[PDB]
RNA sequence: AGGAUAGUGGCCUACCAUGGUUUCAACGGGUAACGGGGAAUAAGGGUUCGAUUCCGGAGAGGGAGCCUGAGAAACGGCUACCACAUCCAAGGAAGGCAGCAGGCGCGCAAAUUACCCAAUCCUAAUUCAGGGAGGUAGUGACAAUAAAUAACGAUACAGGGCCCAUUCGGGUCUUGUAAUUGGAAUGAGUACAAUGUAAAUACCUUAACGAGGAACAAUUGGAGGGCAAGUCUGGUGCCAGCAGCCGCGGUAAUUCCAGCUCCAAUAGCGUAUAUUAAAGUUGUUGCAGUUAAAAAGCUCGUAGUUGAACUUUGGGCCCGGUUGGCC
C-alpha cells in the first residue's frame, strides 16, 4: 500500500559533538549520525530507507506505557488555537507522550509518570507556548444507563397538544452493546441481513430485530 | 421556528448508498485522434437523428 | 442642458462631481473604506486556517427543509468566531471538533450563498489534507 | 539582476466560450485539419486578429502612406512566401477575406499528407512526430510550421528512417532476430 | 553540427592567451590541486583571524595550554 | 547685519516690521502610499494595479551623534540610549540577514545552509586576485512557448459505385464495426559513446535496449434554464444532499448518490479573494430626477462655470507645388 511512504530527501547530515552541530557530507553505514529536513512530515519514530520493498522495524512498545492523564486547557478563547498546536510540537519531542482531544472535547496528555508531567510543563509555559496553562485533574466520560425494565409506558403530549408518543425502556445484552460498537450488528447491514445475524447468534426475536 | 438541528444521521443517502463497481470500458483513444472520432461519430455516422441531431438519447 | 457643469475650463467641478457621486458605488465605497481589510472576518484573505468549536445544524431557508451541517470555527489570525458549511455528503463525520481546518470564501463578496442562513464560508481543506480527496477516498485523515 | 525576457500569450478563448453555432463550426475545422485542441486553431484566430486588424486600421489610410506600401507589401510578401494567400490575388482586401481554413493548409501536417507517405492526416500528423519527414535537410517535428512554398518540392522521408533507409526497424529486427531461434532446435 | 575554430600559431602562443579550462580540456596543463571554493573561503577567513606570522601565539598558547 | 556651510537661502543669531497660505480646498486626518518608466483589461474614452528585473528616493531593529575619507551622518564603521538577544570563569567581552542560502513566528501564501568566477561586469598596486555582484544547476503546473497518449490492413455489410443504383452472395479501389486477428513505424524511457559544461545535469546526436491492454491506462468540470451535452438504469424519499441565481429533492428526481452515455477544456481544468470588460449600474464621450431613488420650499448672492453683435472683405495679377486618352 502507499500508506504513509513520504518521497522526500535530506536537507543536511550532522554527525553530534556536544551541541555543536556540523554539516556532514556522507555518513557510511553503522553510525550515529543525525540529519535535518525530514523533522516536519516524521512520527517521531520509523524506518528511513531508499526503497518500498524494505520494511519498518518494529514499533518499540517503550516498556513503560504513557497512563497518567492531565488536562489541559487555554487562558483565553481568543487564545485557543494558538497553543492548541504546540500539543503536537512536543508529542513529537519525546518518544512516548500522545497529546489528543478526549471525549468530553478536551485535550489530554497522557505521561508514564507524575514528574514525566513535570518536564512537559515549563516547555508549554515558555519554550512550545508563551501563555500559560490552567492544569486541572482530568474530566472522565461517564454515561447513564438502565436495567430495571421501566414499568409505565412512558408518554408526552406534544406541544400542539394533539398528538402523544407512547414507548417503553429495557436493557440490552451486554455483548451485543459492544457487537453496536463493534460493527457485527452494523447499520451500514441491510435491514433484512442485520436482522438475522443478530436474531439468532445473539438473544434475540426475528421480529423486533426486524424493526 | 426549527433550530434543535439533528446531525448524527448525515451522511444518509451516500451511507446507505448501492456500491456498485466501475465496469471496466475499451481503452478511449484521445488527443488528435478523439477528436477525429469525435468528428466522426457527430458528422458521419450519427446513431440517432431523430427529429434533430441528438447527442445522449436513451432507449427510445 | 443636461444638468451638467459643460464649460470648456470647467474640469473642477466635473472632476469633484464625479469624485462626490463616486461613493455611490458598493463596491468603489469598499476598496476606499477598506471594510475587507478592517471590517471582515478574512482581512482580504482568500482562505483562512481556523479550528473547529463545534458541528453546528442549521435549517435552512424557506422553501427549502434541510441540514446544512455547519461547523463553528475561530479564525487563528484574528479569532472570530464564524460559521463554515461542509460541503458533499457527510463529510461531517469526515471532520472533528478542535480539528483544524482551511476556510475559503464561499462565492459571493459577502453574501450568504444559497439556502444556507449565516454562514459565509466553506470548508476546503481539513487538517491538510483536502476535503475533497477524502470525499473521493483519493487520501485518509492522519491521526495526529 | 538579469534582464527580463519579454512572452505574450499567442491565443484568446472566446468571450462566450460555449456557442453551438461557433463550437460545432470550429469541429469542422478540427475534423478536416486533425487539430489537437482548439488552443490550436485559437492561436490562428489570434494571429489572424492581429494580422487583419493591423492591416485593418492601415486600410483607413490612402493609397500612397509609407506606413501602407513599406508594411503592407511585407504583409503580402510573407502572406505569398507562405501561401495562405496564392501567388496571385495579391491585394489588401484578399488579405482581410483570408480563412482560417487558408492557414490550415498551410501548416506542415497539410502538406505531409498531401504528397503521399501518408494515407490519412492523422497519418501525416503521427509520421511527422514520428520524425518522418525530411523538410530541408532538417526534420520539423511540429505539425504547425507554416511552410514558405519552397519545401513543397523537398519533402521526403527521414535518411535515418527505415522508411528513408540505414535502419533495419527496432521490431524488425527483433522478429527476425528470434526467427533463428524459432526455426528449429 | 555548428560551432567555433581558433586555430593559433604555437603550442606555448596558445597556451599563453587561452583560458586554463580549455587547456584542462586538451590535456596541455593539468587542473591545479585546489581545495573547494567555499572551503577557500573558510581557510581565508580563518587567516583573517590571525594578525601577523602567528608564530608567537601558536607556541604562547603551547605554552599557556601546558598548565 | 552677522554667524555657519562647499556654496545660495531664516539655515541659525541679533534688531526691525507684520506678515505668509487659504473655498482654484490651505490646514488637519487616512493611506491595506515609496514615485516614475510602466502592467492588466480595453471600439474609443477610461478603470484598476505598479512591493517586484530599469531610473531615482529612503532604510539597515528604533532614534541621535560622529571619526574617516573626494565622496557616509555609512551601519557586512564607531559611540550613547531604548528593544532584543550573546558566551561566561560573573570578572567582563561580543552584536546587527530588509546581502546569499538557510533555519521560528505569522499566514492563504512563497525554493538549495548546492557548484563556479567560464560568461557580464566591478574593485585593486591590477592579464594573474576577488566578488552569495552575477552565472550554472536543485525545487518550481507563477506565468509564457511548442506539443505524446497512436498509425496501416479485414469483422456479420448494418452505404450512389457497377449487368441503367441487379439478387449489394461482385475487392462497393470508399465509410463505420465483436476487448476475435496481422505487418510496419515512433518516442516516453534506459544507456554505451561523444558532447554540452568552469565541472556537470538536461538540450541537440546516438549505438544495445525500449509497446499490444501499445497497465508506458489524461485528467478536470459538467449534462433543467444561463450553458454544450440524458426526461437512460438502480437507490434515496423536503432526508441526505445539490445548487454562483432561478430552483431539484414530499416514492417512478432529465439537478441528490452512483453506473452508463454524452458535452466542454485539455496537460491542463475547477474553486476562493481582488480587479477590468460586460457597467451607458459613475455617465467628458455617455445615465437618470412627474409617477421607478432622485429638481433643493422659494428667493437673494460671493467665489466657480457661461456670456449678444460688431473692426480686412472682396477683387484681380504674377510666381509657383497636377491628376489624364494628346511620352
Ligand atoms: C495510548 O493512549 C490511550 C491509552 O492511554 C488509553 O487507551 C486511554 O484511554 C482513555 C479513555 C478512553 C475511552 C474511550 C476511547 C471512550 C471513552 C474514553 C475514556 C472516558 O471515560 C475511558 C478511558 C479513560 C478515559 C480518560 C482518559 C478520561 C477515556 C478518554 O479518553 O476519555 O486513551 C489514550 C488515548
Amino acid at each position: 500500500k502507499k500508506d504513509d511512504l513520504f518521497i522526500k530527501a535530506i536537507q543536511r547530515v550532522v554527525l553530534m559533538m556536544g551541541r555543536f552541530v556540523e554539516p556532514i557530507d556522507d555518513c557510511p553505514a553503522g553510525n550515529i549520525i543525525g540529519l535535518v529536513g525530514i523533522d516536519q512530515f516524521l512520527l517521531k519514530t520509523g524506518t528511513l530507507t531508499t526503497s518500498e520493498t524494505a520494511h519498518n522495524m518494529k514499533v518499540m512498545k517503550f516498556s513503560v506505557s504513557p497512563v497518567v492523564q492531565v488536562a489541559v486547557e487555554v487562558k483565553n478563547a481568543n487564545d485557543l488555537p494558538k497553543l492548541v498546536e504546540g500539543l503536537k510540537r512536543l508529542s513529537k519531542s519525546d518518544p512516548c507522550v500522545l497529546t489528543y482531544m478526549s471525549e468530553s472535547g478536551e485535550h489530554i496528555v497522557a505521561g508514564t509518570g507524575e514528574l514525566h508531567l513535570e518536564i512537559c510543563l515549563q516547555d508549554l509555559e515558555h519554550d512550545h507556548a508563551g501563555v500559560p496553562l490552567k492544569i486541572s485533574p482530568p474530566v472522565v466520560a461517564y454515561r447513564e444507563t438502565v436495567e430495571s425494565e421501566s414499568s409505565q409506558t412512558a408518554l408526552s403530549k406534544s406541544p400542539n397538544k394533539h398528538n402523544r408518543i407512547y414507548l417503553k425502556a429495557e436493557p440490552i445484552d451486554e455483548e451485543v452493546s459492544l457487537a453496536i460498537e463493534n460493527g457485527i450488528i452494523n447499520p451500514r447491514d441491510d435491514f433484512k441481513a442485520r436482522a438475522r445475524i443478530m436474531a439468532d447468534d445473539y438473544g434475540w426475536d426475528v421480529t423486533d430485530a426486524r424493526k | 421556528a426549527k433550530v434543535h438541528g439533528s446531525l448524527a444521521r448525515a451522511g444518509k443517502v451516500k451511507s446507505q448508498t448501492p456500491k456498485v463497481e466501475k465496469t471496466e470500458k475499451p481503452k478511449k483513444p484521445k488527443g488528435r485522434a478523439y477528436k477525429r472520432l469525435l468528428y466522426t461519430r457527430r458528422f458521419v455516422n450519427v446513431t440517432l437523428v431523430n427529429g434533430k441531431r441528438r447527442m445522449n438519447p436513451g432507449p427510445s | 442642458g443636461k444638468g451638467k457643469p459643460r464649460g470648456l475650463n470647467s474640469a473642477r467641478k466635473l472632476r469633484v462631481h464625479r469624485r462626490n457621486n463616486r461613493w455611490a458605488e458598493n463596491n468603489y465605497k469598499k476598496r476606499l473604506l477598506g471594510t475587507a481589510f478592517k471590517s471582515s472576518p478574512f482581512g482580504g484573505s482568500s482562505h483562512a486556517k481556523g479550528i473547529v468549536l463545534e458541528k453546528l445544524g442549521i435549517e435552512s431557508k424557506q422553501p427549502n427543509s434541510a441540514i446544512r451541517k455547519c461547523v463553528r470555527v475561530q479564525l487563528i489570525k484574528n479569532g472570530k468566531k464564524v460559521t463554515a458549511f461542509v460541503p458533499n455528503d457527510g463529510c461531517l463525520n469526515f471532520v472533528d471538533e478542535n480539528d483544524e481546518v482551511l476556510l475559503a470564501g464561499f462565492g459571493r463578496k459577502g453574501k450568504a450563498k444559497g439556502d444556507i442562513p449565516g454562514v459565509r464560508f466553506k470548508v476546503v481543506k481539513v487538517s491538510g489534507v483536502s476535503l475533497l480527496a477524502l470525499w473521493k477516498e483519493k487520501k485518509e485523515k492522519p491521526r495526529s | 539582476p538579469r534582464a527580463p525576457r519579454t512572452y505574450s500569450k499567442t491565443y484568446s478563448t472566446p468571450k462566450r466560450p460555449y456557442e453551438s453555432s461557433r463550437l460545432d463550426a470550429e469541429l469542422k475545422l478540427a475534423g478536416e485539419f486533425g487539430l489537437k485542441n482548439k488552443k490550436e486553431i485559437y492561436r490562428i484566430s489570434f494571429q489572424l486578429s492581429k494580422i487583419r486588424r493591423a492591416a485593418r486600421d492601415l486600410l483607413t489610410r490612402d493609397e500612397k502612406d509609407p506606413k501602407r506600401l513599406f508594411e503592407g507589401n511585407a504583409l503580402i510578401r510573407r502572406l505569398v512566401r507562405v501561401g495562405v494567400l496564392s501567388e496571385d490575388k495579391k491585394k489588401l482586401d484578399y488579405v482581410l477575406a483570408l480563412k482560417v481554413e487558408d492557414f490550415l493548409e498551410r501548416r506542415l501536417q497539410t502538406q505531409v499528407y498531401k504528397l503521399g507517405l501518408a494515407k490519412s492526416v492523422h497519418h501525416a500528423r503521427v509520421l511527422i512526430t514520428q520524425r518522418h519527414i525530411a523538410v530541408g535537410k532538417q526534420i520539423v517535428n511540429i505539425p504547425s510550421f507554416m511552410v514558405r512554398l519552397d519545401s513543397e518540392k523537398h519533402i521526403d522521408f527521414a535518411p535515418t528512417s527505415p522508411f528513408g533507409g540505414a535502419r533495419p526497424g527496432r521490431v524488425a529486427r527483433r522478429n527476425a532476430a528470434r526467427k533463428a531461434e524459432a526455426s528449429g532446435e | 553540427s555548428v560551432g567555433f575554430g581558433l586555430v593559433y600559431n604555437s603550442v606555448a602562443e596558445a597556451k599563453k592567451f587561452e583560458p586554463t579550462y580549455r587547456l584542462v580540456r586538451y590535456g596541455l596543463a593539468e587542473k591545479v590541486e585546489k581545495a573547494s571554493r567555499q572551503q577557500r573561503k573558510q581557510k581565508k577567513n580563518r587567516d583573517k583571524k590571525i594578525f601577523g606570522t602567528g608564530k608567537r601565539l601558536a607556541k604562547k598558547v603551547a605554552r599557556r595550554n601546558a598548565d
